[PDB]
């Protein structure tokens, strides 16, 4: 994607109904950090889930060990938080080829401050003044409040701790909702036990001209047999004998 | 927006005989010139179907009549109609028709039918309203006619346009338009048609079958429903609004057991229920 | 993103040895230098490209130009030499050095 | 200043090793810990970075032994857990310190510990 | 009441080269709210110092704040012929906001 | 990164003329807004703020003469009504922000000149 938020107003994308692409993940490797949680990193091609939150913003080279699991420093205090019990990975790397621009990168935000720790996967936009001391400001700034946001500082001439990150959090979960998101040979003539489309059986797979009306999955004979199936990865009418 | 015309008019509904119709394929399966018989809802033959109107000029001059009630999904629902040119695009379906429970929007908005479910606030007189951008001098559709929020959504999806035209044909064909809805099990399944009819109005004695469009992750009860149409704006004439003419036909599913006659080619022709007479 | 070594490099003592660490395509100017004595663990000669760690003889330097990552070490001694490495630095996993081992003449 | 890494292992084919280092001498969930393989003859292999305050696992596909690292913070040991053990899976085991933050050296590591993946007996 | 400022001097004739300190003092005790801003007669009011300690982005160090409570001390050092302008301090720290009176630096 | 102001002009005395200020480049709606005065010689007066993250309006009682301040934050612009006019307020206005110790980002508008006179 071309274009993250900050922080303090992060992006979240409710995915779900469609296929994981897990490999290119660790093909990539061109990623800072790369952590995951929950189940082995190997193992997760293809463990698969109901629902998954995909929620990406863009911290600083320095503050991304604050972005674990249960942790204090400032992004997972008033920014953004992982709750106490997590299953996602994080994904993490530098964008410093892009984000930051010589004549200074502004753009970028973050909030400072707030009169409380954050509950977990809330966002803050809430950009009203905080009144640290008892004197009242009233959303006019003043004395003992300050504002609540502020920028970051991106240039090129910065070193490598302070380099943009566009940190993007996987989040997953289970529910009594169906793995919604979720990640051999044909045979001809020859007895093999077989799956389609999770419909199972033990049969001769053989071309056939029967002609199936389009929508359609199955053939059946007279006797409430599975005689006809179609290949779904190359549709191609199969015998079952 | 939520503009709003009742225009509540009086009249019995029309009714009308469904001879052979609403017989769809309950099943991806593929047979080939043989009897199958299952007990599932359907439009029962000889039915009693309501011939309704969207629009309707009763001629002294204009007299657009706006009567589409908001009505009950009951058990299941079937739809038809002509419209040689499209007045009709979607359905509403739902519960509250409010917020508090998801909502079926289908909009087949030109050409990518953008099918959501999502919560939605629906307006007291709903209807996609169309007007005139004046910038690339094309008819975009104000879609915020209908409903007045949009947020929550549960389910999005596109795919090709199921309400097509073809027309060049000056009618012969009115091109007759059937849509099945069927909401059990988690899914939500949509069926279709496309037909040629001379006859003035009613429905022939011809069978219709209906592929499944999509099996969709529903999961919600839709007990109410209204339709979805398409205006426009006009300018100065002795606003502009209820584009020619519109009426549909609408009747109600039920279970029963039909004997299903596949052709040598799995083309469903003769179907019979069982309880008929 | 795989970076390649030079596989065994010949030089005597008080002679300059340079000994490349190249990437295909880009390259993160940070890099990790690595000296294996037979049979024991690699020990970081170069941390960043740029910096030595604590007690390492100024012998011993590490850099970079476009794709290549140098191991340079002035005036060598028949008591330092050994297999070298570098490690690749971010882009998900690290490649470490095939290694080059280095002789060193006039024994 | 100690990353104390268990006796060596010899394991029939598809079996499993499961190795600890243990740590000391530092402040053991301020740095991340890599596991670094050395096959006979050949160069050194990362197979993974772990941490020790939560996962970390992104391991490099390499040789697929559907590895796992975990900490045991209270003893500020790492473990490395591989398996389907294969004939080219006989090589040393090497963790490595890291940095917490994005710096990724190993400067002090533990001595090796070599597994030997044979169908033949000690 | 309200919270008076005090610049001082609200104008220095100034050369090549200089070091002006353009002194703000104020009615009370002010933490570090205040600012300075270049006006040559005419512009948009550029400011220097935010908070009283702290630069700007394109504005060097020729200029330099520090002081606190009721002392506030503009330090422009190694003055330059296009720093010879209308300046200001600026408190934040109460409701009414009050800007100094204007430091006119100008060529002697 | 910008802003834009309404029209500047000669206005008898007693009168009302709305002020409206456009932002660009980034939003007003995050941030406060001020305004303030020049009269020609003068210093640089504080005016009126305005506080879109609540909802507050404060005038300087030094010239309190119910310039009434309010918001289009849609169109990123800003609107304060010059009310009960009088002559020595005849001077050029500015659309300000302070940096309060977090941010940068004093903005200022180009500036118009409101003229309090009965002789055009
Ligand atoms: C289908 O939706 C309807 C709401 O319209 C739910 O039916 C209601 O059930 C309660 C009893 O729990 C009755 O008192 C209401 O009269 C019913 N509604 C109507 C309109 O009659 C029903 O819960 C939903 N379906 C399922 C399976 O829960
Ligand atoms: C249908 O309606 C007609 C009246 O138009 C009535 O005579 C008949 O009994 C009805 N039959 C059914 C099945 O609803």
């Amino acid at each position: 994607a071309t274009r993250f938020a900050s922080v303090y107003a992060w992006n979240r994308k409710r995915i779900s109904n469609c296929v994981a692409d897990y490999s290119v993940l660790y093909n990539s490797a061109s990623f800072s950090t790369f952590k995951c949680y929950g189940v082995s990193p190997t193992k997760l091609n293809d463990l698969c889930f109901t629902n998954v939150y995909a929620d990406s913003f863009v911290i600083r080279g320095d503050e991304v060990r604050q972005i674990a699991p249960g942790q204090t420093g400032k992004i997972a205090d008033y920014n953004y938080k992982l709750p106490d019990d997590f299953t996602g990975c994080v994904i993490a790397w530098n964008s410093n080829n892009l984000d930051s621009k010589v004549g200074g990168n502004y753009n970028y935000l973050y909030r400072l401050f707030r009169k409380s720790n954050l509950k977990p996967f809330e966002r803050d936009i809430s950009t009203e003044i905080y009144q640290a001391g008892s004197t009242p400001c009233n959303g006019v700034e003043g004395f003992n409040c300050y504002f609540p946001l502020q920028s970051y500082g991106f240039q090129p001439t910065n070193g490598v701790g302070y380099q943009p990150y566009r940190v993007v959090v996987l989040s997953f979960e289970l529910l009594h909702a169906p793995a919604t998101v979720c990640g051999t040979n044909l045979v001809k003539n020859k007895c093999v036990n077989f799956n389609f489309n999770g419909l199972t059986g033990t049969g001769v797979l053989t071309e056939s001209n029967k002609k199936f009306l389009p929508f359609q999955q199955f053939g059946r004979d007279i006797a409430d047999t599975t005689d006809a199936v179609r290949d779904p990865q190359t549709l191609e009418i199969l015998d079952i004998t | 927006q939520c503009v709003n015309l009742t225009t509540r008019t009086q009249l019995p509904p029309a009714y009308t005989n469904s001879f052979t119709r609403g017989v769809y394929y309950p099943d991806k399966v593929f047979r080939s010139s043989v009897l199958h018989s299952t007990q599932d809802l359907f439009l029962p033959f000889f039915s009693n179907v309501t011939w309704f109107h969207a629009i309707h000029v009763s001629g002294t001059n204009g007299t657009k009549r706006f009567d589409n009630p908001v009505l009950p999904f009951n058990d299941g629902v079937y739809f038809a109609s002509t419209e040689k040119s499209n007045i009709i695009r979607g359905w509403i379906f739902g519960t509250t028709l409010d917020s508090k429970t998801q909502s079926l929007l289908i909009v087949n908005n030109a050409t990518n039918v953008v099918i959501k479910v999502c919560e939605f606030q629906f307006c007291n007189d709903p209807f996609l309203g169309v007007y005139y951008h004046k910038n690339n001098k094309s008819w975009m559709e104000s879609e915020f006619r209908v409903y007045s929020s949009a947020n929550n959504c549960t389910f999005e999806y596109v795919s090709q346009p199921f309400l097509m035209d073809l027309e060049g044909k000056q009618g012969n064909f009115k091109n007759l338009r059937e849509f099945v809805f069927k909401n059990i099990d988690g899914y939500f399944k949509i069926y279709s048609k496309h037909t040629p009819i001379n006859l003035v109005r009613d429905l022939p004695q011809g069978f219709s079958a209906l592929e499944p469009l999509v099996d969709l992750p529903i999961g919600i009860n839709i007990t109410r429903f209204q339709t979805l149409l398409a205006l426009h704006r006009s300018y100065l004439t002795p606003s502009g609004w209820t584009a020619g003419a519109a009426a549909y036909y609408v009747g109600y599913l039920q279970p029963r057991t039909f004997l299903l006659k596949y052709n040598e080619n799995g083309t469903i022709t003769d179907a019979v229920d069982c309880a008929l007479d | 993103i795989v970076l390649t070594q030079s596989p065994f490099q010949s030089v005597s003592p008080k002679e300059k040895v340079t000994i490349t660490c190249r990437a295909s395509q880009s390259i993160s100017s940070n890099l990790h230098w690595y000296q294996q004595k037979p049979d024991q663990s690699p020990k970081l000669l170069i941390k960043y490209a740029s910096q030595s760690i604590s007690g390492i003889p100024s012998r011993f330097s590490g850099s970079g130009s476009g794709t290549d990552f140098t191991l340079t070490i002035n005036s060598l001694e028949a008591e330092d030499f050994g297999i070298y490495f570098c490690q690749q630095t971010n882009f998900w996993p690290y490649i470490f050095g095939q290694g080059t081992k280095l002789e060193i003449l006039k024994r | 200043v100690q990353l104390v890494q268990s006796g060596a292992e010899v394991k029939k084919p598809g079996a499993t090793v499961k190795i600890s280092c243990k740590v000391s001498g530092y402040s053991f969930s301020n740095y991340y810990i890599h596991w670094v393989k050395q096959a006979p003859g050949k160069s050194l292999e990362w197979i993974g970075y772990i941490d020790p305050f939560n996962g970390g696992t992104s391991d490099n596909l390499k040789f697929k032994g559907a590895a796992t690292l975990t900490a045991d913070t209270s003893t500020d040991t790492a473990y490395m857990e591989l398996s389907s053990l294969r004939s080219e899976d006989t090589a040393v085991y090497y963790c490595a310190r890291s940095e917490y933050d994005p710096y990724y050296v190993m400067d002090y590591w533990g001595q090796g510990t070599t597994v030997t993946v044979s169908s033949a007996s000690t | 009441g309200d919270i008076q400022l005090t610049q001082s001097p609200s104008s220095l004739s100034a050369s090549v080269g200089d070091r002006v300190t353009i002194t703000c003092r104020a009615s009370q005790s002010i933490s570090s709210y205040l600012n300075w801003y270049q006006q040559k007669p005419g512009k948009a009011p550029k400011l220097l110092i935010y908070a009283a300690s702290s630069l700007q982005s394109g504005v060097p160090s020729r200029f330099s704040g520090s002081g606190s409570g009721t002392d506030f001390t503009l330090t422009i050092s190694s003055l330059q012929p296009e720093d010879f302008a209308t300046y200001y301090c600026q408190q934040s720290y109460s409701t009414p906001r009050t800007f100094g009176q204007g430091t006119k630096v100008e060529i002697k | 990164q910008q802003l834009v102001e309404s029209g500047g002009g000669v206005v008898q005395p007693g009168r009302s003329l709305r002020l409206s200020c456009a932002a660009s480049g980034f939003t007003f709606s995050s941030y406060a807004m001020h305004w303030v005065r020049q009269a020609p010689g003068k210093g640089l007066e504080w005016v009126a703020v305005i506080s879109y993250d609540g909802s507050n309006k404060y005038y300087a009682d030094s010239v309190k003469g119910r310039f009434t301040i309010s918001r289009d934050n849609s169109k990123n612009t800003l609107y304060l009504q010059m009310n009960s006019l009088r002559a020595e307020d005849t001077a050029v206005y500015y659309c300000a922000r302070h940096a309060t110790l977090m941010n940068n980002k004093d903005i200022w508008g180009q500036g118009t000149l409101v003229t309090v006179s009965s002789a055009s």
